[PDB]
């Protein structure tokens, strides 16, 4: 669980850096991690337009970032996870917390990660292990 | 979201069909 949160801050923070946004500036707080940085790149590229309709149909405010991140990833997930969807789940953690830099939303940073290390952890964890495990994943998306 | 959520969905399963065991 350590390391799943650990696995959520390198990927947000590479994002954030390809963006030219440092993750101590902004946080208020390595096999599988590069296969994850390599996953999102090609997933983010191949589907750029859906990126932008995220940050254009949405508009995160503080108020109701929590409401909107719990909507959209419990339908992603609503009938199943797979490591494609696990792909797009970190993905869209990435835009928001690009998405919130951008918009002088920086406080929610830390709690976009916050709340896709929980959900991780207590949703996508047992499907994970079942599945061989992030080494598996490194097979498949390395 | 409902349909962003669609969209990622319907992305991350043609991404999952292509690199699937
Ligand atoms: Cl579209
Ligand atoms: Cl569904």
């Amino acid at each position: 669980s350590q390391s799943n949160r650990e696995l959520v801050v390198d990927f947000l923070s590479y994002k954030l850096s390809q963006k030219g946004y440092s993750w101590s500036q902004f946080s208020d707080v390595a096999a599988v991690k590069q296969a994850l940085r390599e996953a999102g790149d090609e997933f983010e590229l191949r589907y750029r337009r859906a990126f932008s309709d995220l940050t254009s149909q949405l508009h995160i405010t503080p108020g109701t970032a929590y409401q909107s991140f719990e909507q959209v990833v419990n339908e992603l997930f609503r009938d199943g996870v797979n490591w494609g969807r696990i792909v797009a789940f970190f993905s869209f953690g990435g835009a928001l917390c690009v998405e919130s830099v951008d918009k002088e939303m920086q406080v929610l940073v830390s709690r976009i990660a916050s709340w896709m290390a929980t959900y991780l952890n207590d949703h996508l964890e047992p499907w994970i292990q079942e599945n061989g495990g992030w080494d598996t994943f490194v097979d498949l998306y390395g | 979201x409902i349909w962003i959520a669609q969209e990622l969905r319907s992305r991350g399963d043609s991404f999952n069909a292509y690199y699937a065991r």
